[PDB]
RNA sequence: GCACGGAGGCGAAGAACCAUGGAUUUCCGAAUGAGAAUCUCUAACAAUUGCUUCGCGCAAUGAGGAACCCCGAGAACUGAAACAUCUCAGUAUCGGGAGGAACAGAAAACGCAAUGUGAUGUCGUUAGUAACCGCGAGUGAACGCGAUACAGCCCAAACC
RNA sequence: GCUUUACUGCAGGCUGUCGCUGAG
């Protein structure tokens, strides 16, 4: 069975997202909906996620885009890994 | 004495006398409109099909189906031909139509093997064959010591190589003497000369 | 109008694709048929004996 | 290595799952680590991580979970 | 032109395919990608 | 219907089935057509029944004329297995043959009679 | 792993490596819920059949494979110093299908005619003989014999 | 490749006959 997050996508871009609006970004599997990635998220870094945008990559992979609840600190969330 | 089929046997060596004449009247009105292949619950001559091998018993199945009377449907050639190939109206095909007869209702039922086929009459353009097929995968047959030799896997698709009745007869393997040379043991490690 | 390099300019039209069955770019998108494998024609694969040599 | 099949076996259906699920946040993490170019691997870890995982699969199949 | 899903990936694959062999990989073997290919010299398949 | 050159009134069918189912207890019956035809052969059919819902009519078409140089009697039944069923059998059958009769030779004797006079 | 780098790791809890068996085994693919250039849409043996508890409940078929094998369809260049029958050739190629081998097979045979042989393939020979043929060019067996291997049976019907 | 009252054939059209096909 696949798992629907694969790793933090970890890049300039992604870190003024994380500073700057409370987004976390990351690699995931190309079959994931937004739905699957917003719970995952959840589940995972137990967060409140807002709301995902998901990108199929020219890397074959797919980037989705997951804002924090402003109750949540995606700077906060990223450091523990 | 007289066994009651030796009547249905008897009936049948002048299919336009009697009787049977009149039925067969009857009946190829119906046949004129079924379809190519159609299973039938009994065999229109007990005698024949018991004789070629059926028996009223689960596995066991019967079909008429309908071929076109005549010679070849040929299409004329569309290059060049020396004239002793140039034929379209007087070449007939190789394979008789009761052998055709037994193809298509095996295709028809692509789980069940041929087991023999008779004919049962002809109009003007229509000529009908009663083929008796056998599902070799139904035990009751894979238990019968007269026909389990057909559940083989040796045997998948018989008529399509003709080992079949009339298959052996048109391929010229009646005769074990003179005459079969270019026959047996096959049509074509015999170079097809027959 | 030259049927040579002027009449290559309109070839901007897809055709032969790659196909799902066998992998080569030879499915017509058009006609939704491989013209290398036959898929979309044919449920066997395409075949003939002419491609070798007739004793090979 | 760290982790041996007779460990596994003798852990309960429950225990295994556990182990599982922890297995996963461990590579999950060392993947992060990674992907953000992190330096203090140990490549021979993300790659026990993962036949480690695959034991513990083998294992829950062979004994009915 | 509008590319679908899977031909997306593919075209990620060609462009991974596209990369040179590593450097460590020279060393390793003690000494070439014969499958490079020019977007403009080349020609992809589909 | 092609060997079928008269037509027996429900009633009277009844009685001859009633006698048919009498005659398996008291008296002798051959079932099927085969049997049937052997008895007509070897004389010791009295009466002999017959479908009319046979299909193909060739297994019994020649039943009539046979019995005819024959003496033996014989009445046709619209339901097969109804004569099946009065023969005795779970299943249905084309003919029957009362190989003498059993408590009902008379009622038997007087159905051929019956039949005889539908001519 | 090929693959001889860098870093790191595994192995006496006996690793590597080999044999057997098992686990896992994405999507397309006969491809089978429906559609689609390997993706997508809302439970699926699609389609055709057998049995049938008449419900996809129990089953079958489909496609592949180096050639070999069996059943159908069937050229032309060429040869004949032209060419039409003939020849190339039942070849090339095409359609359908089986197996580990196919096919054939226990005489309505043979016919060294006999007081004889005794299922069938195949090999050697019979023999370029008999036979065919603008009786041109060309084509071309069989019985028998010597071998190989050997094996002989089941229905329909009568009578039940 | 083309032509035609060149040679030889082959489709096709017309026509007789047999089968389908029966009663007076
Ligand atoms: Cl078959
Ligand atoms: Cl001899
Ligand atoms: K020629
Ligand atoms: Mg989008
Ligand atoms: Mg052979
Ligand atoms: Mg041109
Ligand atoms: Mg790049
Ligand atoms: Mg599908
Ligand atoms: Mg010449
Ligand atoms: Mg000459
Ligand atoms: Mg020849
Ligand atoms: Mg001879
Ligand atoms: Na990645
Ligand atoms: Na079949
Ligand atoms: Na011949
Ligand atoms: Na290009
Ligand atoms: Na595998
Ligand atoms: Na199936
Ligand atoms: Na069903
Ligand atoms: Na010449
Ligand atoms: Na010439
Ligand atoms: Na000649
Ligand atoms: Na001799
Ligand atoms: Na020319």
């Amino acid at each position: 069975s696949w798992d629907v997050i694969k790793h933090p996508h970890v890049t300039e871009k992604a870190m003024n997202d994380m500073d700057f609006q409370n987004k976390l970004q990351f690699a995931v599997d190309d079959r994931a909906s937004k739905g699957e990635v917003a719970d995952a998220v959840e589940e995972q870094y137990d967060v409140t996620v807002e709301q995902v945008n998901t990108q199929n990559t020219m890397d074959g992979e797919k980037k989705a885009v997951v804002r924090l609840s402003e109750d949540d600190d995606a700077q906060e969330v990223a450091s523990r890994i | 004495a007289r066994s009651a089929y030796s009547y249905i046997r008897e009936a049948w060596k002048r299919p336009k006398e009697g009787q049977i004449a009149e039925l067969m009247w009857h009946r190829m009105q119906e046949w004129r409109n079924e379809p190519a292949v159609v299973r039938i619950e009994r065999p229109t001559r007990l005698d024949r099909a018991r004789s070629l091998g059926y028996k009223a018993k689960q596995g066991i199945i019967v079909v008429r189906v309908a071929i076109r009377k005549g010679s070849s449907r040929r299409t004329r050639f569309n290059k060049g031909r020396r004239s002793k190939r140039m034929m379209v109206n007087r070449i007939t095909r190789k394979k008789n139509i009761q052998r055709i007869a037994e193809e298509r209702a095996n295709r028809k039922f692509p789980n069940l093997r041929v087991l023999n086929s008779y004919s049962v009459g002809e109009d003007g353009r229509h000529k009908w064959h009663e083929v008796i097929l056998i599902d070799p995968d139904h035990p009751a047959i894979k238990s019968d010591d007269q026909l389990s030799w057909i559940s083989r896997t040796r045997h998948r698709l018989r008529t399509f190589r003709g080992l079949t009745s009339a298959g052996r007869r048109c391929r010229g393997l009646r005769g074990q003497g003179k005459g079969s040379e270019k026959v047996r043991p096959s049509l074509r490690v015999n170079g097809a000369k027959a | 109008t030259g049927a040579g390099t002027p009449s290559q300019g309109k070839k901007n039209t897809t055709t032969h694709t790659k196909c799902r069955r066998c992998g080569e770019k030879s499915y017509h998108t058009k006609k939704k048929v491989c013209s290398s494998c036959g898929f979309g024609k044919s449920a066997k694969r395409r075949d003939y004996e002419w491609q070798s040599k007739a004793g090979e | 290595t760290v982790l041996h099949v007779q460990e596994i076996r003798d852990m309960t259906p429950a225990e295994r799952e556990a182990e599982l699920d922890d297995l996963k946040t461990e590579l999950l993490n060392a993947r992060a680590v990674q992907a953000a170019g992190g330096a203090p691997e140990n490549p021979g870890r993300i790659k026990e991580l993962r036949k480690a995982i695959a034991r513990i699969k083998t294992i829950q199949g062979e004994e009915g979970d | 032109g509008k590319k679908s899903k899977a031909t997306k990936k593919r075209l990620a694959k060609l462009d991974n395919q596209n990369s040179r062999v590593p450097a460590w990989v020279m060393l390793k073997t003690d000494e070439r990608n014969h499958k490079r290919r020019h977007w403009r010299r080349n020609d992809t398949d589909e | 219907p092609v060997y079928v050159d008269f037509d027996v009134p429900a009633d009277l069918e009844d009685d001859a089935l009633e006698a048919l189912e009498v005659a398996r207890d008291t008296g002798a019956v051959k079932k099927g057509t085969n049997e049937t035809t052997k008895s007509i052969e070897r004389g010791s059919a009295e009466l002999v029944f017959v479908a009319e819902d046979v299909q193909p009519e060739e297994i019994v078409m020649h039943i009539p004329e046979l019995a005819d140089e024959k003496g033996v009697p014989f009445i046709f039944v619209e339901q097969q297995d109804d004569l099946g069923h009065a023969a005795g059998l779970e299943v249905g059958s084309a003919a029957a043959a009362v190989t003498d009769a059993g408590a009902a030779a008379t009622v038997l004797e007087e159905i051929a009679d019956k039949v005889e006079e539908l001519r």
